[PDB]
């Protein structure tokens, strides 16, 4: 939205009251731990490919 | 005699362009696998 403040040099805007206001602020931190094998991934219960 | 009894003889003749006997199953031991045609290993 289009504004326009209604500055001029001998006036102020001074606040008569107040709100208090609780937000939310999401952070991931961490994520899923995973693990891995070579032989089982890649060939899988085969001898001569291991 | 032997030479002159009759015999019966059957000739096969084979046309070369194209089975094998299926075996125990075992199970809950890891074993190498032919399923009609698809071959894996596994329990
Ligand atoms: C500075 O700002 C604060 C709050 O922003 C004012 O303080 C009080 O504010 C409350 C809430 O507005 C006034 O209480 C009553 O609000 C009713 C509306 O309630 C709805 O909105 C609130 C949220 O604002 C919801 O929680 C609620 O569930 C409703 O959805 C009005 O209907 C009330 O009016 C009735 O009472 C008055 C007398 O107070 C009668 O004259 C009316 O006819 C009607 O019967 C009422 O307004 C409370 O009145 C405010 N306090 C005072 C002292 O006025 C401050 O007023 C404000 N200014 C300053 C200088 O501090």
């Amino acid at each position: 939205a289009e504004n326009s403040v209604a500055y001029s040099n001998n006036s102020i805007a001074i606040p008569t009251n107040f709100t208090i206001s609780v937000t939310t602020e999401i952070l991931p931190v961490s994520m899923t731990k995973t693990s891995v094998d070579c032989t089982m991934y890649i060939c899988g219960d085969s001898t001569e490919c291991s | 005699g032997v030479g002159h009894q009759p015999y019966r003889v059957v000739v096969l003749s084979f046309e070369l362009l194209h089975p094998k006997k299926s075996t125990n199953l075992v199970k809950n031991k890891c074993v190498n696998f032919n399923f009609n045609g698809l071959k894996g290993t596994g329990v």
